[PDB]
Order: C-alpha cells, then sequence, then structure tokens
C-alpha cells in the first residue's frame, strides 16, 4: 500500500517536468554532484502534481515523511548509480502561515507554517541515526536504525546488548528558540516563544535576531500537572503586489514626494520641519559599504534630541515606532546592558546554556527608540558604543566569550 | 594467567633471616629485637645500608647473594610483611590482627652506593614532578618542603566485635564464629571499640621548591602519609 | 581473528619494504642500550609512503582506525621486541614489555579539519585538527598490565586490562580491580615493581579566533594523550593534533531515557602533536652602508601615515633596542626602549599602532590578566596560572590602546616592568619572579577629546609622573588643519570611497647579531648634552633626569644596530641628542 507513495514520489522526482525540464531530477542530480545529500521539494509543485498524497501528508505525516526520507534516498542513489547516507528532505512553500498565537491543541502532528524571529540558538549536538550492537553474553551482533535497545538477546539476561561504537552512525542537531514579531504584538503582552529543532543541513543557518519563515511539524514532548512543552521539527526555513509596486513607483515619481512625506511625519505637530526631515533620513538610513580590508561602515543614522522639555520630543520617538517596520521602544531607566544587548542564559527545556539576544539585538535591521538616554548607566552606554561604531556586541560572561553583530 | 619472573622470595627470606641473625652491631638487629623483647621499644627501623653492607660482605666472601635491596626497592609493599614475618618468628587469632609494633626502612646513602660501586636511584633526592608511574610500589626518597599537615585522626586497621551467643572475639552485624555458624541462633554483633586496632595517622603534603620548578610552571605537590611512631 | 594477523604481517612488510623506518628504531634501540634517559617507543609514519605501499591499509588508518591501527601497533611492537635479544638481566622483564606507538605525517587528504568543521560525519576516523590549547587536565597514571605472584603455587601470574579510550575497537570492558586471587583461588602476592602503568592526560582544543565568524559561540573538542604526550603542551599553545575522533557512552539508549536533548559524547584519541637567507643577509648588511637607509627604512614604516618622520624613526629605533649589561656586583642594566603617544583619539594613533602591531613579529595587543598573577582552575578543581601580555612579550613589543583607560592595579605592576624588566609576583601561596623584558608602545587621549597643546599630558591626561617618566619617547599629534595639505592625505582616503618582508629580515638580523658597545666618541657628547639639558631651565615636555641620559645611550645603541656596527660612533649620539630635543620640545 505504501509502495504507491514511494512510487508517486519517484515520479515526482524522476519524471516531474516543469519549464520543459526535469527540474527535480536535475536539481537532485546537481546536489549529488555537489555531494549535498538533501533535496528541496516545493510544496506548491506537490499539490499540483498529486493532491492525494498531499491529503495524507497534510493530515498524517507520521509515516509519510519516513517514506520521504527512504524514497528520496533510494531515488538519489539510483541517480548516483546512473551517473557513476540518508537524504534530508527540505520543503519550500508559499502557503498561508498560521499565527503563532493561533497554534492550539488541534494541529498536533500536523505540518504548519510560521513566521517569526530567532531570539536564541543552541550549540550543535550529535544524535544517533544508525546503530550496531553486540550481546555481551554471547557476542550476538545486529544492527538497529524513539529508539531503544532490545531487552533480550536474539540468539542472556536482561539488557544483554552493548553498542558497537566503531560501526555506528550519528547526525548533528540544533535547538532553536522562535518568537513572534514584537511589532505584531499588542501592548501589555510578551511575545510567545516557541522551541524549534533542526538537524543535518538545516543547522546553523540562522543566528539570534534573524527574521525567518518556518515550515515545520507541530508537536509536543514531555520535559505543571501534565504540561508538555511544544516543539517543532523543522522542515524548511526561508529568510509586494504588481499594483503596489506601481503605486509606490508613482510615489517615487511624485514631484513633491520629499515634502509630502516630510509633512506626513507626525502631522499632528506643527512646524518642526528640520527635525522631521532628519528623522525621515533615519527611516531610510544610509547605504552599506565594505572596505577592501573587510571592515564594514555603519550605515545607521543616529540622532540625539537635546532640547528643552515640552517640545514634543518624546512624541517624535513614539511616531517612529509606528512607522518603522522593525521598531523597539524602551526607556533609559527601565533598561539594562543584559536587557538591551545580548546575554547568555540556560534553557530549562533542553538544560543547556543558550546565547540570547536583547532589545538591541531584536531591533537589528530596524530602528530602536531609547528615551531618557542620559538616565541610563555608563555600562549600558559603553555597550551601545560598540553597537553604534562597530554594529557588534561582544559577550563575555561566566566562562564563554562571543561576538554578535547588531545593525541597529 | 600464570607467568614467570626471576624473583625468588625463598632465597630472599632465607637471606633476611640470615641477615637478621648474622649481621653484627652481637647482631645489630637481634639486639634491637632484644630491646623490643624486653618491651623497651615499640618500632623497628631497618637500615638498607646494613643490608647492602651484608650483601657486599657476602659478595667479597664469595658466598651466594641476591640483590635484596633492589627487591625491597621494587616491591616494598610485600617485603614489609616479610620482615614482620621474620620478626614475628625470630623476636626473643591470626598474628597480623594482633600486632601492635611498627616497622620502617631507612634509605640507602649515596656515599654507601658509590663506595660499593653502585647507583642508588631510589634514594636520589628527586622531586615530586619527576616521580613517574613506574615508581608505584617502590621505596623512594623525595626532597621537598612540607606545606600542609593534618591533625591526628583515628585509623582503624581491624574492627573488633564481641558476640553474646558465644563470647568469641570477632575481627573484621552477625557473628561469623564457628559456634554461631553451627548453631541455629546467632548473637548480634556490636562494636567493641576498646578492642579495635587503632593506628595513629596524619595527613601530610610535600611540594617542590622554587629552584625545582621548570620554566613558568606551578610547583607540584604529592601526598605523604605517616603512620605508627 | 585471522584478519587481524593478516594486517599485522602487512604492516611488518611495510616496515621492511622501507628500511628507513626500522633503522631509526634500531638507532633508538642502540641509544637505549648505551644509557643502561630513555627515548620514546614512537615513530612517525608517512601516510604518502603508506599510500603507495597499500592504499587500502593507508585508507584503513584514515577511515577505519579500529580495525587497522591495532594490527599496526602489534606489528611495530613485534618488530621492536624481536630485533634484539635484550640481554639486560632485569630490565628485560619490565622495560622491554612496553608496546610501541605510532605517529603519522604527510598528506592528510580530506582529514584536515577544525573544531568547527569537525562534525558527526567525521566520527571513527583518524583526522588532523587545528586549534588552540585552552586548558590541560591533571596527569594520573593508568593501569595497563598487572603482575602478581601466586605464593601458594610458587609461580607468578599476570592480567591485562582494556579501556574504552585505549581500545580503538569495542573490546569487552574489564572493570575488575587488580586481582587478589587467581584461577587457583590462592591469595596473590602483588608485584608492583613488575606491573606496567601509563600516564594519561586530557586537553581541550578550541577553534582559532582567526577564522571564527561573529554571532556564534566558539567550537571546542577534547583530545586524549598518554605516555610520552602526557605533558608536552601548556594552555594557550597553537597546536595541530592528529588523532582518532571517536564517540563514547550512549545518548540515553539504555532503558527508556528518551529525552530529545541528550546527545552522544565525542572526543579525539590524539596520537601525534604538532605544537605551533645569506643573499638577504648580505643585502641587509650592504644596504646599511648607504647614508639614507635610516630614512628609507623610516619611510617604508607606516605607509598610510603622511609625515611623522620622527615617530617612524622612533619605531625603528625601538625595534632595534639597546644593549643590556651585567656587573660583577650582580646588577643588570636595562637596554630596551619605550614610546608613548598622546593627543586626539582618532587622529592617526590607531593607524600607527595597527601597522606596528601587524608588522612586529612578537607584537601583543593590550587595552584597558596582563599582570600574569591570577590562576585558572581545571574541571576537577586544580588551578594553574595564566600568562600575561607583559610576561609573554619578553624580547618582544607591547602594543597598548586606551592606555589612559587601564586600571591603577595595572599601573603599579607595570612600574617594575618598564624599569626593572621583571614582575615580582607575591600572592597567597604563590611567589615567583618573571622576566618582563618587553618594549612598550602606547597611545592615550585627553578627557575632553581636544588636546590643549599649551600644557603637558600631566594635566591634559593626568597620569602619574612616575609612570610617565618610564617612557623613553613621547609624541603628541593633533590634526591641526592645513587644508591643501589635508587634501593631499584625504585624496587617498577619497580614493577608497624597502619591502616589509625584507625589512622584517633587516630588523631581525640587525638585532640578532649586532651588540654595539660604547666608544669614547659618544662619551663627551652624552655628558655635554646632558649637562646642557640640565642647564636649560626653559619649559620642556619633561624635566631632565638621569633616565634621559639612559635614553640617549639606548637610542644611540639602537642607531648603531641600524648601522650594524658593534661599536657606537659620534654620529649615533648626535642623532639621539637631536631626537630627544624634538621629543622634549
Ligand atoms: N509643535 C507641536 N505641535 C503639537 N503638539 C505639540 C507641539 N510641541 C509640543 N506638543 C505637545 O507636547 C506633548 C509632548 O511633549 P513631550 O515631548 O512628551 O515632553 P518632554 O520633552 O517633557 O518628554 C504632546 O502632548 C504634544 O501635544
Ligand atoms: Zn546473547
Ligand atoms: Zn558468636
Amino acid at each position: 500500500d505504501n509502495t504507491e507513495i514511494i512510487k508517486s514520489f519517484k515520479n515526482f522526482i524522476l519524471e516531474f517536468r516543469l519549464d520543459s525540464q526535469f527540474i527535480y531530477r536535475d536539481q537532485l542530480r546537481n546536489n549529488i554532484l555537489v555531494k549535498n545529500y538533501s533535496l528541496t521539494v516545493n510544496m506548491e509543485h506537490l499539490i499540483g502534481y498529486n493532491e492525494d498524497i498531499y491529503k495524507k501528508l497534510s493530515d498524517e505525516p507520521s509515516d509519510i515523511i519516513p517514506l520521504f526520507e527512504t524514497a528520496i534516498t533510494q531515488v538519489a542513489k539510483r541517480i548516483s548509480i546512473l551517473s557513476r547516507p540518508t537524504f534530508q528532505l527540505i520543503l519550500n512553500s508559499n502557503a498561508n502561515q498560521i499565527p503563532l498565537r493561533d497554534l492550539d491543541s488541534e494541529h498536533v502532528s500536523k505540518i504548519v507554517r510560521l513566521s517569526g524571529i530567532i531570539i536564541s540558538t543552541s550549540v550543535l549536538s550529535s544524535r544517533a541515526t544508525y546503530l550496531s550492537i553486540m550481546c555481551r553474553n554471547c557476542r550476538h551482533t545486529t544492527s538497529i536504525t524513539t529508539v531503544s535497545l532490545p531487552r533480550s538477546c536474539l540468539s542472556c539476561g536482561p539488557d544483554p546488548y552493548i553498542i558497537i561504537h566503531e560501526s555506528s552512525k550519528f547526525i548533528d542537531q540544533q535547538f532553536l528558540k522562535l518568537q513572534e514579531i514584537p511589532e505584531l504584538v499588542p501592548v501589555g503582552e510578551m511575545p510567545r516563544n516557541l522551541t524549534m529543532t533542526c538537524d543535518r543541513y538545516l543547522t546553523n543557518k540562522v543566528i539570534p535576531g534573524t527574521r525567518v519563515t518556518i515550515v515545520g511539524i507541530y508537536s509536543i514532548y514531555n520535559s505543571g500537572v501534565a504540561i508538555r512543552t511544544p516543539y517543532i521539527k523543522i522542515l524548511g526555513i526561508q529568510s509586494f503586489t504588481e499594483e503596489e509596486e506601481e503605486e509606490f513607483l508613482q510615489l517615487s515619481r511624485n514631484p513633491k514626494l520629499y515634502e509630502i512625506l516630510t509633512n506626513s511625519i507626525a502631522p499632528s505637530i506643527f512646524g518642526n520641519e528640520d527635525i522631521k526631515k532628519a528623522i525621515v533620513c533615519l527611516l531610510m538610513g544610509g547605504s552599506k559599504k565594505i572596505l577592501p580590508d573587510g571592515m564594514r561602515l555603519r550605515g545607521d543614522i543616529n540622532v540625539l534630541l537635546l532640547g528643552d522639555p515640552g517640545t514634543a520630543k518624546s512624541q517624535l520617538l513614539k511616531f517612529v515606532e509606528k512607522v518603522s517596520p522593525i521598531a523597539v521602544y524602551t526607556s533609559g531607566k527601565g533598561s539594562s546592558a543584559a536587557g538591551l544587548t545580548a546575554s547568555v542564559q540556560r534553557d530549562p527545556m533542553t538544560r543547556e546554556f543558550y546565547l540570547e539576544g536583547g532589545a538591541m539585538v531584536l531591533a537589528d535591521g530596524g530602528v530602536v527608540c531609547i528615551d531618557e538616554f542620559d538616565k541610563m548607566r555608563d555600562e549600558d552606554r559603553v555597550a551601545i558604543h560598540e553597537a553604534m561604531e562597530q554594529q557588534t556586541i561582544s559577550i563575555a560572561k561566566a566562562g564563554i566569550t562571543t561576538v554578535l553583530n547588531s545593525r541597529t | 594467567p600464570s607467568i614467570q619472573l626471576p624473583v625468588d622470595y625463598n632465597n630472599l627470606f632465607n637471606e633476611i633471616t640470615d641477615f637478621l641473625v648474622t649481621f653484627k652491631q652481637g647482631p645489630k638487629y637481634m639486639a634491637m629485637l632484644q630491646k623490643v623483647a624486653n618491651r623497651e621499644l615499640n618500632s623497628v627501623i631497618i637500615d638498607l645500608d646494613d643490608i647492602l653492607q651484608y650483601q657486599n660482605e657476602k659478595f667479597l666472601q664469595g658466598t651466594q647473594a641476591d640483590d635484596l635491596v633492589s627487591a625491597i626497592q621494587q616491591n616494598a609493599n610485600h617485603f614489609t610483611e616479610l620482615f614482620c614475618r621474620a620478626i614475628d618468628n625470630n623476636m626473643p587469632f591470626p598474628p597480623n590482627l594482633t600486632r601492635r609494633y611498627f616497622l620502617y626502612f631507612k634509605p640507602l646513602s649515596q656515599n654507601c652506593a658509590r663506595r660499593y660501586r653502585k647507583k642508588a636511584i631510589s634514594s636520589k633526592p628527586l622531586s615530586v614532578r619527576q616521580i613517574k608511574g613506574d615508581f608505584l610500589g617502590q621505596l623512594i626518597t623525595v626532597r621537598g618542603i612540607i606545606t600542609r599537615v593534618s591533625d591526628v585522626k583515628p585509623a582503624v586497621e581491624v574492627i573488633a566485635y564481641t558476640c553474646d551467643q558465644c563470647g568469641y572475639e570477632v575481627f573484621q552485624s552477625e557473628c561469623t564464629s564457628e559456634e554461631c555458624s553451627q548453631n541455629q541462633t546467632k548473637g548480634q554483633l556490636f562494636m567493641s571499640t576498646r578492642a579495635s586496632k587503632f593506628s595513629a595517622f596524619q595527613e601530610c603534603k610535600i611540594q617542590e621548591l622554587s629552584q625545582q620548578v621548570p620554566v613558568g610552571h606551578i610547583p607540584r605537590s604529592l601526598n605523604i602519609h605517616v603512620n605508627g611512631t | 581473528d585471522a584478519v587481524f594477523g593478516d594486517r599485522v604481517r602487512r604492516f611488518q612488510e611495510f616496515l621492511d619494504t622501507f628500511t628507513s623506518y626500522r633503522d631509526s628504531v634500531r638507532s633508538i634501540q642502540v641509544y637505549n642500550s648505551n644509557n643502561a634517559n630513555i627515548l620514546p617507543h614512537r615513530i612517525i609514519i608517512s601516510l604518502d609512503d603508506l599510500r603507495e605501499f597499500d592504499r587500502s591499509f593507508w585508507s584503513g588508518i584514515l577511515v577505519e582506525p579500529a580495525y587497522f591501527i591495532p594490527p599496526a601497533e602489534k606489528a611495530l611492537t613485534d618488530l621492536a621486541d624481536s630485533m634484539d635479544d635484550v640481554p639486560h638481566p632485569n630490565a628485560s622483564a619490565v622495560s622491554s614489555r612496553h608496546p610501541w606507538k605510532l605517529s603519522f605525517k604527510g598528506s592528510f587528504g580530506a582529514h584536515a579539519l577544525s573544531p568547527r568543521t569537525l562534525t558527526a560525519q567525521h566520527l571513527n576516523k583518524l583526522v588532523s585538527v587545528e586549534g588552540i590549547v585552552t586548558k590541560t587536565s591533571l596527569v594520573r597514571p593508568k593501569l595497563i598490565r598487572s603482575v602478581h605472584y601466586a605464593a601458594k603455587t610458587g609461580r607468578f601470574h599476570y592480567r591485562d586490562y582494556t579501556d574504552a579510550t585505549t581500545t580503538l575497537t569495542t573490546r569487552i570492558p574489564t572493570p575488575a580491580i587488580y586481582p587478589t586471587e587467581d584461577t587457583e583461588g590462592n591469595k596473590l602476592t602483588t608485584e608492583y615493581g613488575y606491573s606496567t602503568f601509563i600516564d594519561h592526560q586530557r586537553i581541550t582544543v578550541q577553534e582559532m579566533p582567526e577564522m571564527a565568524p561573529a554571532g556564534q559561540l566558539p567550537r571546542s573538542i577534547d583530545v586524549i594523550l598518554d605516555d610520552d604526550l602526557v605533558d608536552k603542551t601548556k594552555p594557550g599553545d597553537r597546536v595541530n593534533v592528529v588523532g582518532v575522533f571517536k564517540s563514547l557512552g550512549a545518548g540515553g539508549m539504555n532503558q527508556s531515557n528518551s529525552n530529545t536533548l541528550i546527545g552522544f559524547k565525542t572526543l579525539i584519541l590524539g596520537n601525534t602533536v604538532y605544537p605551533l637567507t645569506d643573499f638577504d643577509i648580505r643585502n641587509i648588511n650592504k644596504l646599511s652602508k648607504k647614508k639614507d637607509i635610516f630614512d628609507i627604512l623610516s619611510q617604508s614604516l607606516a605607509p598610510s601615515i603622511y609625515g611623522h618622520d620622527h615617530i617612524k624613526k622612533a619605531i625603528l629605533l625601538m625595534l632595534m633596542g639597546g644593549v643590556e649589561k651585567n656587573l660583577e656586583n650582580g646588577s643588570h642594566l636595562r637596554g630596551d626602549i619605550n614610546i608613548l603617544m598622546v593627543g586626539d583619539p582618532s587622529t592617526a594613533k590607531s593607524q600607527l599602532l595597527r601597522f606596528v602591531l601587524n608588522t612586529a613579529s612578537l607584537a601583543i595587543a593590550t587595552t584597558g590578566g596582563l599582570t600574569a598573577a591570577v590562576t585558572t582552575d581545571r574541571e576537577t578543581g586544580e588551578r594553574r596560572l595564566e600568562a600575561g601580555a607583559m610576561v609573554l612579550a619578553d624580547r618582544g613589543v607591547v602594543c597598548i590602546d586606551e592606555f589612559d583607560k587601564m586600571t591603577d592595579v595595572d599601573r603599579v605592576a607595570i612600574h617594575e616592568v618598564m624599569e626593572q624588566q621583571t614582575v615580582t609576583i607575591a600572592k597567597a601561596g604563590i611567589h615567583t619572579t618573571l622576566n618582563a623584558r618587553c618594549s612598550v608602545i602606547a597611545a592615550a587621549n585627553p578627557v575632553f577629546g581636544q588636546y590643549d597643546v599649551n600644557r603637558d599630558p600631566h594635566q591634559n591626561i593626568a597620569l602619574p609622573d612616575s609612570l610617565l617618566s618610564r617612557f623613553d619617547l613621547l609624541f603628541v599629534v593633533t590634526d591641526d588643519i592645513n587644508e591643501i595639505r589635508d587634501r593631499s592625505i584625504s585624496e587617498h582616503v577619497l580614493r577608497t570611497h624597502v619591502t616589509i618582508p625584507f625589512l622584517r629580515k633587516y630588523v631581525q638580523y640587525a638585532k640578532e647579531r649586532v651588540i654595539p658597545q660604547l666608544t669614547q666618541e659618544a662619551i663627551n657628547v652624552i655628558v655635554k648634552n646632558y649637562t646642557d639639558l640640565r642647564n636649560d631651565d626653559n619649559t620642556k615636555k619633561s624635566p631632565i633626569t638621569a633616565r634621559t641620559l639612559e635614553t640617549l645611550i639606548r637610542l644611540a645603541t639602537a642607531h648603531a644596530k641600524v648601522r650594524l656596527s658593534k661599536t657606537v660612533n659620534k654620529v649615533d649620539a648626535k642623532v639621539a641628542a637631536n631626537l630627544l630635543r624634538f621629543a622634549l620640545l
């Protein structure tokens, strides 16, 4: 019965044709030439090629994605034999994503799509994928591919087998932390954080502070009375309308574009044309340049408001928070160097120490609005100096040292 | 699995008994054992130079001789009992559980080794850093400075019990004596502390001096344990 | 099995088809017989030679160490144990029983990795890893073979042991302690003098920062060393290590233990450690004879800085250094030279320091553990001192940025460094003296950012006069604007919007061979100029003290090294006197 699923996959790789070419056969063949044992399957082609397997995969991927791994491995090895390990499945999709707050107890074991920003990552760890064992009582040998060792010999007492280390295979895995975009979070709420895991070629692609689009499986695992921690098996990560492009191109073609946008910034306030225009320059920011020696010029434009009280200077920062797509607003008093910049903390879910970003890390690639800048301590200012003039944050806590970029 | 080594304890033990009987001061050690026999002394110090002197005396006389000092050098753990065994039968419940005396060996002197045309590697004032794993179980002389000494602590060697059912003295919860093993009823054991074998023990540590330290390193330390008198 | 014996004979054939290996073993055997120190029972195998003799066996070491190396170890041990009769009366029973270990060299193929590049795909393979020694564990002996005597039966006995680390192949573990009774059941007489023990140590190797990308924690891996490699490295050393990358334990496979976070422990079974011309010389000496070589070398230095000829000359003189002396009373004389830079922060100070730090062979960057009087502990609790930049820069140069930002604890420690070239460590339970013969170049800035040229740094920067007097040369630079001149230097910046490799040989050779002594020519010059400076009551950068006389001797000696003359001349003192006047104005 499941052989048809393998056969359909084989047709979808070897025989699927788009743009008058065997794109899936060729791209897998090219990956074999590169020796990259992974294939990027586009879900939009899958639905157009065979909806029946899509129904099974979308509803019950429990056995389908084991079939995905074994079928692609067989097909790719067939291509390798024709031209002259387990191939990782990678999924690219453009279907609608479900909001992170909308995940519930109903999408369990269902493939879902998400979008968010990575706030913390873990170090790589090795996990078993193929094992060979030997009985200590009678030297009986067998191979094994959650997974647990047999309790009795197949030829010896309870648990007679031991692992043959030199004839076993392992794969690498990483643990990631994802949370929703703070801009999409209404005030009075801390963005929900979700644990994600990635393995093999999908590891180490994203650092904390990177905005990503997620395609994965929603599931739980034990780690309250029965509160199991949710987690995601990562399947694929990615990181305007034609009429909108013409609309904004027409905006670029407006003769009074600069003045219209200048007036548009905080229209409730009167005059103040110069400070409006500089903040407009803050929104666009400079263009990045790289020295031939490898150094990078900071492209951010940082402005200080240093005038008398009651001049709408606080209101100017607030308006930017509502116009900048990536916006973080914080006060000088209610901030700390660890809160602003990066920090190192132990994840209680996996019992490991993770590198975790801060407010100045979340605002990477956008604009941050700090108020009462004079009221924050010098140590916070010192950490800002590195971010302002190098776009980097250096962390040295406990017994570990690291440097993290921050284009804030 | 059985193996063969050129070591022969039969020749050495006979030499030890002969050395005890013959080596003069009458005999030096027999006089020492006589004082112990007179209950005047509690510890026995064995001089390896005296043993080496006797070996050279036997060597110059052309009689049979085996390098007893090197045998004690290599395996001092077992030769300590052998000297006790010789004394336990030659001094003017199993015996080892009741012995209250103590025995030690003093090292060869470099002048003596050179005088007998030999090298006393064990007695060479080497540092703790230079003591490899090859020296485990070997009597060696260490030159250094003591940096920490602990106070006196009890060190029980054999734990004594008394049984209500038989009255026997049991040494090491239930009595293992012959009468209680035969009987269906066994008297429960209790700790007879006044009968347990206490040994005087202190913890000491030795460390290299500054001149013994290689370039830019930290002076290493080694544990020294002191027992008996 | 029979396969094990086949590869033992195959390795014996390799040891015979190239006699260049086993003849060095014979050289070791001959040397060890004469010393009746001991040479190690280790040889280095060229993988290329092994590649051309047996491709499968050569690939066997790289790909399947567990099934190829132990056959090779036995074959080498067999060859050493049979090439001589070992006529030693007693040493033949203990010393000759130590097996012979292997080392590897040549092309590593794909197995040349880093802690970052090392992954699970590289397990169970012999690989070469490049990194830095962060720390070393404590050394302990490890039992290998036990020897005991069965007194009741009248014959000796023995027993071997296996460990998951020492056995590349998964042999049955032997957790048993040294036996007390053998098969006969009689109590055994322990033979410590004939048992075999081998030392063991653990080290941690981390990826070098030179290739580390930002935004990630560093990658590290543990390496296991035994016997001869047990104490061959110290923390902080760059190292290339070749060993078997092998896993241990189980990731919760026993019972249920099905947590998703548990992974398999991995480490490297290291077995080879690699710690990290006359034509030019005749050209170096020949170039010294032209009059402008001092100026030409002073222009190749700092090509990105226009002007500052005296500073560039000062850098050359500081690299050349003076000459140290010893006295019959037991005293020693400092010879090195220090330079200090002061003025506006971004103006050419970081640029000059960047060139010197990159050019100098033993340049260390410092900014405000340099005192080397602090300890770092191992994983088991034992601790070791960590070296400091001032100590490490012995016979080198110290590059300091943000010198004004250094703490008072650094200042009191560097007082003896710059004056006595030593560090007197006095801590709880630790007391030692370390040489600190390092030249010092530092940069400092005023608090206000804009330097008040009318006043000395004692009020613009407010460092203690005792600390400031320890610098032989001081320079103040500030971007006083001449628009046509600043245009000339900014055009090259706007363009972005003697060869150094031979010069470093010139600096190396001159200091390596030339040790100039004083001459009557400079004696009168030194006394007269020093007296004139003392007579000059006009304001200067610093008052005239005996250290100024010391600086003149140091500078004149440095110029003689530029001239590569082992005796000083009147011209050397003349240059030093003029340069000091420029630094004092
Ligand atoms: N030019 C202006 N046009 C309209 N409102 C203004 C203007 N200048 C100040 N305001 C008023 O000032 C207030 C913001 O002041 P704010 O910047 O918070 O004071 P502070 O500088 O003490 O933080 C707003 O309520 C705003 O209505
Ligand atoms: Zn079995
Ligand atoms: Zn009893």
